[PDB]
């Protein structure tokens, strides 16, 4: 049992999601989420004659303002009985102190542990800005669907009517396609990212592989960004107007690991799309009586006494991470 | 106090310097049974009670 | 309600134009600008005889000296329901404090009421350095056209005749093209910024590819600016003579969000064209009888008593910037 | 203006129905009715086997969480130009003072106040158990039906088949349409407090009138509340087994009066049912700063300096009271 | 963690059964019911000859003194996170202090609790005397059937033959019926409640409807039960002789809810039927050294350190109720 304070990290290294898209935190000291409290957009255009002024503005009343956050909080033992990873020979003699073993493996327990709860939240984030629905499910727990509400021409396919796999793979361009699902995106689309075998039939046509500028040309802090995450994010370069990016990001699950993205999907929008990461109530004794009750995470170290007479590293959180605007991002599944 | 009006403590809020401390509450009493002088509180009354 | 001297920011990030090509602010005591009590440009070649010396030399008299101020006045709630934007761990004792939320609050309401006048500035200025004609306008408000005199050789469009889509993507260079719409600018262009799919087919040709430096070369501030405000403006680099920029900011409207920039468009000028900042009077008895009717910005925080009793932050403006010579830039639609 | 402390009435004299049916109050910190967070009826049967025990029990998730409460905020002046309601010789020298005249006549304003929303209380009250809906609606607001869930069978009506007026006068029973009516009522039914004609017609057939009790035989405290309220509830008697109640309640609207209750209308159900009494946020700043932001009602005197120069008593409150149980009461309109 | 004596309800409403046929209290030191130690009926005839007198006179042991109590710990968390039942307007000042809110939550948990565990003894009560068999049983318990020895004619049923739906609505009297099940009851009847639509069709019959004194005739202290428990005992009144009673109590199962009653039946026999409260042993350690090993409750508030590191109130309980007399009460199911 070692204080709250053995927290640090300075290891924020999510996939451009919960740090690009999803900036918009708000942490509560109430159990749900209510879309209705939180101003989000304003009511922003109306000014009043130069001779009083007019009412009162508030925040304009979202009309759904209930869904279960999700609260999370694993655990893992830090039991002195392991060899832990050496880096290489720093003085294994610390090791050998039970002192330096438990504090250094406190730490790699609780790094597993908020990377474990970035990776569901990526989960999370990949089944919002792919299909504007999220499954707010678990055993012995009620699966609460969470929608931001996508639209139906954020849900058009390219399977339908022609597929690009069904085209000319030398004198087709799906340039048009692009333009024709970027327009009913409410907004710019700058990122083209795909998963890696729909970027491959994309690539695939010629007219793509002579309209694509291998060279930086550096836009912006995306080169930045990948040279950060340079492990499952490819910035393939640019394709003239817009970034062509592969996310190719894995997921292991309970026996086995699989990629987080589909077959073939594509999400159309800006990199400025605003993200909610409303957050839940903390049910940690401690939490409340030190007001950590709206925050973001909660780390702790602590011993119990009794049948399981142990030692363990305890993670709360309860996120709830939407996107404000899921009409932002139109959703296409590929030939 | 009582319902004879005797002062037996007081309850001390939480400084307010700088302009961001919450106040917290304190039990003071006024004096110690032995007659020790802890709280010495000191004013003009005008009236009774 | 707190006193006028909270309004304290030191984030001056405006992009590139109203502290660039705008710097010459002049708010005055009257409501209306009058473009012949600012001295402009002066009358500025003739001596006189060496015996005795000549008339009184003025400000020159110009010919229309009368629009009308987009007296700007938006406010907002600083009302302490809410929790706030939480920088990282700072001590949230302090926002449990009502002081201390609502003193960051407002600041955060400020800076997002300084913004708001500065994104609509910016659209002024899109508009005036695109077409020379600004829409003074708004509901309960007649729709002024404030014009600089934009002429027509500064309005010649590159679809008229050839265009670079129509053009081979390998050999031609659109050089010659670059200085037919620049030497009709009344002066030298060092700027070639132009919205994304613009540069785009501009770069499209090889000619330009081959021609454009990609190196540093540090040839003015411009990358300090391009440092300063690595959001939207991209410094693309040297095209040899002349610097390659690309402007890609956003406006987030009523309820979407959509770029400032219009699909293909360019102007044709210098960095340092002379533009001015007219100010309105600011309609506010404090600002009054305080002797801030001729200022830049007024801020307040203020009690309402009665219906709405309340406390608000209210902000007031009225810029009418404009460009001294709309024949410095040439404005060109692309292909 | 005066402080908040000048709110004493001690007069509660609501009629029987946010006293006796809607004791359940649950004002909020909270804009809305979230049922999910009441508890309301908690899941209350299983046991865990004698090794162990089992899960975390919840409040059960109520499927519908989100109506809009009935926000009033009504005031009036209390400007001392008036003769005020002269009690009979209590020294009128303090009537001629202004400080005497101005307290209580924000007495008698604040009282019209609380009896105001009440009367609007039990307006919603008999919407409520006559028909299981509820009108939330007003000019510049849009109309929600909050909905309890009223069933068909407690919306079955006298009229279909056979009426009572439409029946023998002496010797048919109506006791038999009641315990058809009081069956499907999930309980037990002891009072039948009609509206004036409907105890009329049911009374007509002579086997109620040598049915029932007129003796006192005191069951419980309803001659107790009666006393209280010898206004508009009339303890008819004993109808043997059953207690006889008459409500001719009357709200005075804004040109004209009229009976609370419709022509012939009749609910069959519990003394105890469950009623819930949630309350809104409450919009004023005191409120806020000092917590009252979950709470019944808030007065307040205030003085307005400026145009409207003048003083007003000023009453805030937001019910949204509904019943726990719609299939409780049946209602039933009558031959 | 709250001391034992936290334990104050003054709350005893059980319905009718535990309090009126019930009274029969056993707690033991010991584990099962031993029906031999009870003394229940003492062998209470013989007398002694006027010389010398007899032998020594035991509790008479009973044939099967072997059975499992119910020994039901239920427990509850009392985390001061939710917002409680504000009584109204008793100064929610106390419900912010964690100490009040603390007490007053575990006061609403432990009511809670034996009333549910009281629910759960009506479950065997009606059980009991409906069928003469209690299933006393649980997940991970084998399923022990306790009899009392209800006889086949105390199990007799009215379909059997001529049911009263299959009886002429007007001019048949189940008076009849009612000696003829009444007579094989070892005693008088005195109560005839019935489950609802059991009541319904007994009062189907007229000669019911003019038999039957609605008037109260207050006959005994059942008058002030049912004015006590107005909830779901319902004193129809008189039918001359004997008392008509409804009971429509319901209990709400894990998902659901229902009546305790089924669908029609009743039991037949006295208000003083003997019934026995044989409670087991409590295996609580701080009830062992303490000695509230036979007792009736026991509740406690206790912390939790270390993996569930919390503060529960856990509630302790081991009834085996049962009636003396099977064969006192005839259990009939209706047409």
């Amino acid at each position: 049992a070692q204080l709250l304070a053995a927290n640090e990290q300075k290891f924020k290294f999510d996939p451009l999601f919960l740090r690009l898209f999803f900036r918009e935190s708000y942490p509560f000291t109430t159990e749900k989420v209510y879309l209705s409290q939180i101003p989000g957009l304003v009511n922003m255009a109306l000014y009043v004659s130069p001779i009083v002024s007019g009412e009162v503005i508030r925040s304009r009343g979202g009309s759904t303002s209930e869904f279960t956050p999700g609260y999370v909080k694993p655990k893992h033992e830090v039991n002195p009985q392991m060899t832990l990873r050496r880096l290489p020979d720093e003085d294994p003699q610390n090791l050998a102190d039970p002192a330096y073993r438990r504090r250094r493996i406190i730490m790699q327990n609780m790094r597993d542990e908020e990377l474990a709860i970035a990776q569901v939240e990526e989960m999370q984030a990949v089944s919002a800005v792919l299909k504007g629905k999220y499954t707010m499910t678990g055993e012995a727990f009620d699966p609460v669907e969470v929608d931001m509400g996508r639209s139906e021409e954020n849900n058009i396919t390219q399977s339908g009517g022609t597929e690009w796999s069904k085209r000319d793979k030398s004198t087709y361009d799906p340039t048009d396609d692009i333009e024709a699902y970027a327009l009913n995106a409410s907004g710019v689309v700058n990122i083209i990212v795909f998963d890696p075998k729909g970027w491959a039939l994309f690539r695939s046509f010629k007219a793509v592989k002579e309209k694509l500028d291998t060279r930086r040309g550096s836009n912006s802090e995306l080169e930045t960004a990948v040279k950060d995450l340079g492990k499952a994010v490819s910035y393939k370069g640019m394709y003239g107007d817009v970034a062509i990016v592969v996310y190719s990001g894995q997921y292991v699950e309970n026996g086995v690991k699989k990629n987080f993205l589909p077959d073939n999907t594509m999400v159309l929008g800006n990199t400025q799309a605003r993200g909610l990461r409303t957050y839940g109530c903390i049910q940690d004794a401690d939490a409340q009586r030190e007001g950590i009750n709206a925050s973001a995470r909660y780390p702790k170290n602590w011993v119990t006494t009794g049948d399981p007479a142990r030692e363990f590293t305890m993670i709360q959180s309860a996120p709830l991470m939407l996107l404000a605007d899921p009409d932002e991002f139109v959703s296409v599944q590929l030939a | 106090i009582n319902d004879s009006g005797a002062a037996l403590g007081y309850y001390v809020s939480e400084d307010g310097y700088p302009g961001w401390m919450p106040q917290k509450w304190t039990w003071i009493p006024r004096e110690l049974p032995g007659g020790r002088a802890s709280f010495i509180h000191v004013f003009e009354p005008v009236e009774d009670g």
